[PDB]
C-alpha cells in the first residue's frame, strides 16, 4: 500500500518561508526519485523541484529558481521542500509525487509518476482566521424536491461538508466555494430527497472546518 | 512546449485519441476530476499502466508525439488529462485536455431558495438558484429582481461532472443586503440552457407560505 | 536477390493475418536488415515495420502495438503477423531489403536496394465475386472495340486481347470501386475499319480470387 | 633491415576546458569528444565532438544535449572506415542495478552531421559490471563485425567470467551478443580500471589499470586475447616491464608493439618503444614550459605506419607528437 | 515528415531534379513505380548508390537535411511516380511522391462512344461509355447530354498512365442508369471539351 | 518555422514579453533594409553596448524576450533565430507597437508638376502625416465620382521620436485623363477624425 | 570595434551567377564562424551559407541549395558568396553575421554577435532607367509642407539628403511601390514652418547608383 502524506502546507505570509514535508510508505524510498508538483488556482498543473533517488541531482521551476530548496532523507523516508520570500503567486496545491524511475532522465519527473498525495493547500496572505455561518436552504413542489446549507463567509480552505453524519450519500452535490469581493469563501451543499421525506425525515448538514476549529451543525427544516 | 488540445469530445464506446506533442522521451498521463482533488496516474513510461486502473485505458509514442487513447469511454473518464515529459531537458506538463463526454442532451431542474429566518437578523440576504443534473456545461444565469436585470452581484458555482449519469450542478447565489432585500418582492431566476426552448424562470414571493 | 512475400489475401476484419516473404539468392541473409512496406489504393508509401541482424525490431506508428515482424534466418523468410485488421489495413504489402552496407538506422527508408512483387492485402467482410463480361463493339480508317468487365471483387483482373497476340492499341483501364462495394474495369482495344470483318476480336477475361476465366467475342450487331 | 622512425612537434590550442578528453581519427582527421563539465552558478554540462583545424580545436555538435539523461554517461564511441556510431550509455550509482541500459545513439557519415534517438538494452549481459568510457572500432570474429561494450568485475574473493562484453552487428542497436573474457590471472582482492579494448586487424587485446592495494598506485597491464570456440576468447598478460620506467599506452605498427613509457609515476619525461629496439624521449617542455609533463600520454593509430602521441602538458593546450614508423 | 513537389515537368533531353526535404537522417532514396499497382524499383539507395540496371542519368545527391535525384537527359520512359525514403524520430518516413510529366505535343483525343449490349439490359443496368484516346494534356471534361440534360452525380471517371511511347492519355467514363431510365431517352450524346479540339467534339448514338 | 507572434503591443515604461516556441538569439530591426542588431546574443546572454532592460529566458523549447521598461528607442521587428528540424533558420517577425494617444493626419494634396505633364503622366499624390493608429482609409473623388483599382498607397514604419505613422497615396492617371477634369478630391477617412476631412484642389 | 563592409551593389540577369564579399575588420577572422542572411522585400530574415573556421564545414540554406557556394579567404578576411542560376526569389539586401563564440560551429542560429551594413541585389533583366526629379509646392498658415517625387526609375535603391546631410529633422523618408506599368516611384517631405519660405534654401539631391544620375531639383512655392 503506497502512501504520500503532506504535512506543512498552510496560512504562510508574504515575504516568510514554509517546510512542506512529504511521508511515504510501502515501497523502497531509497530507490525511487521523489518531486513536487503545485496547481495555481484557476490554473493548470507545474512542476516545482525534482530529486535523484541518491539526493545527488535537483531540478527547480525558473519561478521558484534560488529560493527553493528540495532535500530528501531516505533513511526516514521523507522529502521536504523549502521555499522563501514567498511571493502572491506561490498560493497553490501543493502535490508529493513519486517517480517509477531513479530520475536519470529529465522525463523521468513529470512523466513516470506512479503515485500522488493527497495535497496541501499554500495560502499566501497577511490575513486572518475567520469563522463560518452555515444558513438553511428551505424548500414549490413535484416528484423530488431539493435542501441545502450555505456555508456563507469563512476563510481559508477547504471545508468538509457532511449529510446526517455520513448516513446520506447518494444525492448530495458540494459545490465549491466562491471567492468574495471582500475576501472570504461561499461554499453551498444541497441534496435532492423525495418529497414525501419531507417533514417526516430529519436532515442536519454537518460543516467542519478545520483553520478556525469551527463545527457547526444546522437542521434545515420545511415550512 | 509540451502542445496538449484545450478539449476533447466523444460519445459513450468510442475510442477517444488524446495528443500530447513536443517532447520525444517518456510520456505520462494524470487524470484529474476536480481542480485542487488529487490527480490519478492513467499511464506512466509512456504506455505502462497502473494495477488499478481500467483495461479501456491505453498509450503510444511515435516521435515526439504521445497519444493517450480510452477505447470505449464511459461516465467515470471525464476529467482534465495532463501529459507530462521532459520537454528539452526541462521538467513540463501539458495545458491539459478536458474530457466532456457526449451523452443526450438534460435538462436542468431548477429550485429557486430564499434566505433563512435566521439569515436575515445577521444582515444579509443571499438568494440561491440551484440548477441539477443537466448536460452540456454551457449554461446561462440571469437574475431579475422586480423585472429588471441584475448584473456584477451573482457567483455561480459549477460542479465536477458525476461519475454515474455523466451530468453538472450549478449554484448562483445573489449576494445583497438586508436593505435591498426588503425594498423589493418577485425574484426571478431566467434559466437559459441548449436543451430548453422557453427558458425556465422560477420566481418565488417575499414573505409567502 | 529474389524476394518472395506470400501468403496474404482476402481476410476478415478484426482478425490475425501472417505473411511469409520467401528470400531466395541470399548470402549470410541474417546480415542484412529486413523491411515491410505497404500502399493502399490511391495512397502513396508507407513503412510498416523493420528487423535489423540482430532482432532489431521497430513497426510503423500506424501498426505499432499489433505488428510482429520476425526472420526465420536459416530459412531466409521474413515474416509478419498483424492481429485485429481494419479498412487502413487495405492495400499491396512490398518486403524490402535494405542494402549490404546498412544505413543511420535499421528502420529508415532511405536504403532499400531489393523490393518483392506484392502480395495484396484486402481486409473485408464481403465474399469473392466474379465479373460479368459485356462488349463494346464497333460502329473506313481507325474504329475502336472493348470489353467492360462489370461486378468483382477483390480488385486483381486480368483482360488479355486475343490471348495475348493483341497489345498495339491496347488501353486497360484501371477498375473502380463501385457505389455497390464491386468494381467496374473497362479494357478497350483501337484498329482498323478494313480489319473489322476479316478479324475475330477476343476478350480474355481472368478474375484469379474466383476462377472466372470468361472469353468473350467483340462483334459489330 | 630498414629502421625509418620519424617524428614532429606540434601543438592545438582548445578555448574550452574538457575534464576528459576522448581522441579518435576519422576520414584521415584527428577529433575529441570533450567533457565540459564546469561546476559553478552558471556552469552546466556539454559533450562536444570537436574537429581540430589547423593549430586549434574547432568544436562541431554538442551531443549530449539532446541526451534526456539527467548526468555524466558513459560514452563508447565507435568508428567504421565511413561513419562512426557513439552512445551514452547510464551509470550505477550505488544499486543503480537497472537491469536493462538506456543509452543514446549518435551516428553520422560526416562527423558533423549528427543523428539521435534512444537506446535501451533491456535485460543487458553487463548487469552490475562496473564500466568505464572509451573509443574503439570493429572486431572481425568469423566473418561478423562486433563494435564492442566491454566491462569489469568490482572484486574478487571467490574462483571463476571476471571480464565480458557485449557487442552489437547493427551498428550498436542490439546488444544481444556475449563475448567472453577468459584471463585467469585475475589474483584475489584486485581491480580493475579504465578498461579499454584494444582491437587491430582483428586480434582483441585489454589495456588496464590495476589499484595496487599494497601500494596505492594504479599500474598499467596489456593483455593478449586468443579466440578459441566461436565467442570464446582466453587471455593471457603481454609483459612490458622496463628497467626503472612505468608502462603507460600501447599501440600496433607494422604489426609491432609501439609502447610509452614515462620516467616515474609523475612522467616529467616520455619514451616511446617501437619493437623493444628504438628509443624516442619527448621532453614536454616545449612552448615555453616550465609546469610540464606527459601524465596521460595517449596513441591515436591513424594507419599501419602512422600513430600520434598526445598529452595536456597544461590547460587548452595538446602536445601533438606525429610519429610514424616503417621497420621493413 | 518528407515534403517533395506532387508534379514536375520535363522535355524529353532535358536535366530534371526533384528535391525530398526534411527527416533526421543520414541517407535518403528514390523509388519509381510506374503504375499504382507497380512494385517499387529503387533508383538510387544511400543518397547516391545506384543498384544494377538503372541508367547513368539517374544520379542521387544530398545537401543538407535535403536528397535530390537529378535525371540528366530525361527519356519518355522516365514518366513514374518518383517517391523518396529517408528516416524521422518515428520511424522510415516516405514522400508523396513526384509525378514526372513528359511534355509533348498537342493532341486531340479520338472521341468514342459505346451503348449497353443488349444481354446487360435483360440483369437491369444499361451503362453507357464514352472513350478518349490518345490525348495530350490529361485535362478533359466529359459531359453526358441524356434527351440534352446535364447528368451530375451518376457517371465515373478512369484515367489509364502516360504513355512510355507517345506520351498520351485515355480516360473512360461509365453513365451507369437503371433498365428502364435508359429506354425512356432516345439520343445519348456525351460532349468532349478538351484543349486539342477547337470546338467541343460530341460523340452520340439513338438508341 | 519557428512561431513568433505576428504582432506585440506596450506602453512605455512596462514590461513587455515575447514568445518564439519554434538555444535562441534575438535580433532586432528598426527598418527593413537596415542592418539589425543583436539584442540577446544566446538564451541568457546580452551584448556589451545593449541596455540591461534587455534580458532573456528559455523554457523547455520556448524562449521569451522581457523588455523590462520599454521606451521609445525600442520600437523595432524583433527576430528570434534558432534551429528547427536538422536546419537553421530565423522567426516571422514581432512588430513591436508602442502604445500611445489617438492623433489625427495631416492632409496635404499635391497637383502634378509642370515637368510631368510634359512626359505624358499626371499623378496626384495625396499625403497623410503623423497619426495613430496604423490603420486608414484614403479615397479618391475625381469631380465627385468614385475611384478605384488606380491608387497605390505607401504606409512607413512607426517613428521613434513620437510614434507616428505617414501615407502616401497615389492617384496613377494619363495625361489624357487628367486635363478633362477640374476638381480632385482626397477622402480621408481615420478612427480620430469624427467627419472625414476632404482636401480637394483646382485645375487652375 | 567590429566592422562588416560589403561588396557593391547588383542588377544582374536572371539564370546568371552572383559575387558578393565582406571585409571583416576589429577581430580575430578565421577564428570565429562566418555566415550569409538574405532579407526579401518586406519579409522576414532567411539565413543562406554558413562557413566553419578554416572552411572545414560548409552549408547552405533551402532556396539556395545547389547552387550557393561560400569561400573565405582568411588572409583576405573576407567571405565569398556565390550564386549561380538567378531568380527572382533572390531579390533583396544581404548581410553578414558572425558568431559570438571563437572555435564554435554547432549549427543554430542564437549565437550571432556582429551584423554587416547589407547591400541590394535586384535579380531583373531590365535596363537603368533614369531617376526624373519633380518639384512639389503647396498653394498652410502655420506649418507649411514642401518635397520631391522620383518617377519612373529601376532599379533600387536611392539616396535622398536634404542639403548634402544638414538637414535631418522633420525629414520623412518613404518607401517605393510598384507601379501598374513596372515601376517605383518614392517620395520624401521635410516640415518646415511658414516663415522660412523666402529666407532658406531646400534643394532635394537625388543619388541614384545603378544609373549614377545626380540631380538637384531647388523645390520653390
Ligand atoms: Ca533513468
Ligand atoms: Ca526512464
Amino acid at each position: 500500500a503506497v502512501t504520500l502524506d503532506e504535512s506543512g502546507g498552510g496560512l504562510q505570509t508574504p515575504g516568510g518561508a514554509l517546510s512542506l514535508v512529504c511521508k511515504a510508505s510501502g515501497f523502497d524510498f531509497s530507490s525511487y526519485a521523489m518531486g513536487w508538483v503545485r496547481q495555481a488556482p484557476g490554473k493548470g498543473l507545474e512542476y516545482v523541484a525534482g530529486i535523484r533517488n541518491d539526493g545527488s541531482f535537483t531540478l527547480y521551476t525558473p519561478a521558484v529558481k534560488g529560493r527553493a530548496t528540495i532535500s530528501r532523507d531516505n533513511g526516514q523516508s521523507t522529502v521536504r521542500l523549502q521555499l522563501n520570500n514567498l511571493r502572491a503567486e506561490d498560493t497553490a496545491t501543493y502535490f508529493c509525487t513519486k517517480s517509477a524511475d531513479d530520475g536519470g532522465h529529465y522525463s523521468d519527473f513529470s512523466g513516470e509518476i506512479d503515485a500522488w498525495g493527497h495535497g496541501t493547500e499554500v495560502i499566501v496572505s497577511s490575513a486572518s482566521t475567520k469563522g463560518p455561518s452555515v444558513f438553511p436552504l428551505a424548500p414549490t413542489s413535484g416528484g423530488t424536491a431539493a435542501l441545502g446549507c450555505l456555508v456563507k463567509d469563512y476563510f481559508p480552505e477547504p471545508v468538509t461538508v457532511s449529510w446526517n453524519s455520513g448516513a446520506l450519500t447518494s444525492g448530495v452535490h458540494t459545490f465549491p466555494a466562491v471567492l468574495q469581493s471582500s475576501g472570504l469563501y461561499s461554499l453551498s451543499s444541497v441534496v435532492t430527497v423525495p418529497s414525501s421525506s419531507l417533514g417526516t425525515q430529519t436532515y442536519i448538514c454537518n460543516v467542519n472546518h478545520k483553520p478556525s476549529n469551527t463545527k457547526v451543525d444546522k437542521k434545515v427544516e420545511p415550512k | 512546449a509540451l502542445t496538449q488540445p484545450s478539449s476533447v469530445s466523444a460519445n459513450p464506446g468510442e475510442t477517444v485519441k488524446i495528443t500530447c506533442s513536443g517532447s520525444t522521451y517518456n510520456y505520462g498521463w494524470y487524470q484529474q476530476k476536480s481542480p485542487g482533488s488529487a490527480p490519478v496516474t492513467v499511464i506512466y513510461y509512456n504506455d505502462k499502466r497502473p494495477s488499478d486502473i481500467p483495461s479501456r485505458f491505453s498509450g503510444s509514442k511515435s516521435g515526439s508525439t504521445g497519444t493517450l487513447t480510452i477505447t470505449g469511454v464511459q461516465a467515470e473518464d471525464e476529467a482534465v488529462y495532463y501529459c507530462g515529459n521532459s520537454d528539452s531537458r526541462n521538467v513540463a506538463f501539458g495545458a491539459g485536455t478536458t474530457l466532456t463526454v457526449l451523452r443526450t442532451v438534460a435538462a436542468p431542474s431548477v429550485f429557486i431558495f430564499p434566505p433563512s429566518d435566521e439569515q436575515l437578523k445577521s444582515g444579509t440576504a443571499s438568494v440561491v438558484c440551484l440548477l441539477n443534473n443537466f448536460y452540456p456545461r454551457e449554461a446561462k444565469v440571469q437574475w431579475k429582481v422586480d423585472n429588471a436585470l441584475q448584473s456584477g452581484n451573482s457567483q455561480e458555482s459549477v460542479t465536477e461532472q458525476d461519475s454515474k449519469d455523466s451530468t453538472y450542478s450549478l449554484s448562483s447565489t445573489l449576494t445583497l443586503s438586508k436593505a435591498d432585500y426588503e425594498k423589493h418582492k418577485v425574484y426571478a431566476c431566467e434559466v437559459t440552457h441548449q436543451g430548453l426552448s422557453s427558458p425556465v424562470t422560477k420566481s418565488f414571493n417575499r414573505g409567502e407560505c | 536477390v529474389t524476394l518472395d512475400e506470400s501468403g496474404g489475401g482476402l481476410q476478415t476484419p478484426g482478425g490475425a493475418l501472417s505473411l511469409v516473404c520467401k528470400g531466395s539468392g541470399f548470402f549470410s541473409f541474417s546480415s542484412y536488415t529486413m523491411q515491410w512496406v505497404r500502399q493502399a489504393p490511391g495512397k502513396g508509401l508507407e513503412w510498416v515495420a523493420s528487423i535489423s541482424s540482430g532482432g532489431g525490431t521497430n513497426y510503423g506508428a500506424a501498426v505499432k502495438g499489433r505488428a510482429t515482424i520476425s526472420r526465420d534466418n536459416g530459412q531466409s523468410t521474413l515474416r509478419l503477423q498483424l492481429n485485429n485488421l481494419r479498412a487502413e489495413d487495405t492495400g499491396t504489402y512490398y518486403c524490402a531489403k535494405h542494402g549490404v552496407n546498412g544505413c543511420d538506422w535499421s528502420y529508415s527508408v532511405g536504403c532499400v536496394d531489393a523490393w518483392g512483387h506484392g502480395t495484396e492485402v484486402i481486409v473485408s467482410s464481403a465474399s469473392t465475386k466474379g465479373p460479368s463480361v459485356f462488349p463494346l463493339a464497333p460502329s473506313g480508317g481507325t474504329a475502336a472495340l472493348g470489353c467492360l468487365v462489370k461486378d468483382y471483387f477483390p480488385e486483381p483482373v486480368t483482360v488479355s486481347w486475343n490471348s495475348g497476340a493483341l497489345t498495339s492499341g491496347v488501353h486497360t483501364f484501371p477498375a473502380v470501386l463501385q457505389s455497390s462495394g464491386l468494381y467496374s474495369l473497362s479494357s478497350v482495344v483501337t484498329v482498323p475499319s478494313s480489319s473489322l470483318g476479316t478479324q475475330t476480336y477476343i476478350c480474355n477475361v481472368n478474375h484469379k480470387p474466383s476462377n472466372t476465366k470468361v472469353d468473350k467475342k467483340v462483334e459489330p450487331k | 633491415r630498414h629502421v625509418f622512425i620519424r617524428t614532429e612537434l606540434s601543438f592545438i590550442k582548445n578555448n574550452v576546458p574538457c575534464i576528459r578528453d576522448m581522441f579518435f581519427i576519422y576520414k584521415r582527421e584527428l577529433y575529441n569528444i570533450c567533457l565540459d563539465d564546469l561546476k559553478g552558478e552558471e556552469d552546466e554540462t556539454h559533450i562536444y565532438v570537436q574537429k581540430k583545424v589547423k593549430d586549434s580545436w574547432i568544436t562541431l555538435n554538442d551531443l549530449f544535449k539532446e541526451t534526456d539523461l539527467t548526468g555524466r554517461p558513459h560514452i563508447f564511441a565507435y568508428v567504421d572506415v565511413e561513419e562512426i556510431i557513439i552512445l551514452l550509455c547510464e551509470d550505477e550509482e550505488f544499486s543503480n542495478r537497472k537491469k536493462d541500459m538506456t543509452c543514446h545513439r549518435f551516428y553520422s557519415n560526416d562527423g558533423k552531421e549528427y543523428n539521435n534517438a534512444e537506446i535501451t538494452i533491456s535485460d543487458y549481459i553487463l548487469k552490475d559490471k562496473l564500466l568505464s568510457s572509451y573509443v574503439s572500432l570493429p572486431l572481425k570474429i568469423e566473418n561478423r563485425e562486433y563494435f564492442l561494450i566491454c566491462g569489469v568485475s568490482p572484486y574478487k574473493f571467490k574462483d571463476d567470467d571476471d571480464i565480458l562484453c557485449m557487442a552489437s552487428h547493427d551498428k550498436g542497436e542490439t546488444w544481444g551478443t556475449k563475448i567472453v573474457i577468459k584471463y585467469d590471472n585475475y589474483k584475489l582482492g584486485v581491480q580493475y580500471f579504465f578498461l579499454r579494448p584494444y582491437i587491430s586487424k582483428n586480434d582483441l587485446s585489454f589495456h588496464f589499470y590495476v589499484g595496487d592495494n599494497i601500494n596505492n598506485v594504479k599500474n598499467v597491464n596489456f593483455i593478449e586475447c586468443t579466440h578459441e570456440k566461436d565467442l570464446e576468447f582466453v587471455c593471457s598478460n603481454r609483459d612490458f616491464l622496463k628497467d626503472n620506467k612505468v608502462l603507460q599506452d600501447v599501440s600496433t605498427l607494422n604489426d609491432e608493439y609501439i609502447v610509452s613509457y614515462g620516467n616515474d609515476n609523475n612522467f616529467a619525461e616520455c619514451y616511446i618503444f617501437f619493437n623493444n629496439e628504438n628509443s624516442i624521449l619527448i621532453k614536454p617542455e616545449k612552448y615555453g614550459n616550465t609546469a610540464a609533463g606527459c601524465y596521460g600520454g595517449t596513441f591515436v593509430k591513424i594507419d599501419e605506419n602512422r600513430a600520434l602521441f598526445i598529452y595536456s602538458s597544461s590547460q587548452g593546450i595538446y602536445n601533438i607528437h606525429t610519429i610514424y614508423y616503417a621497420n621493413y
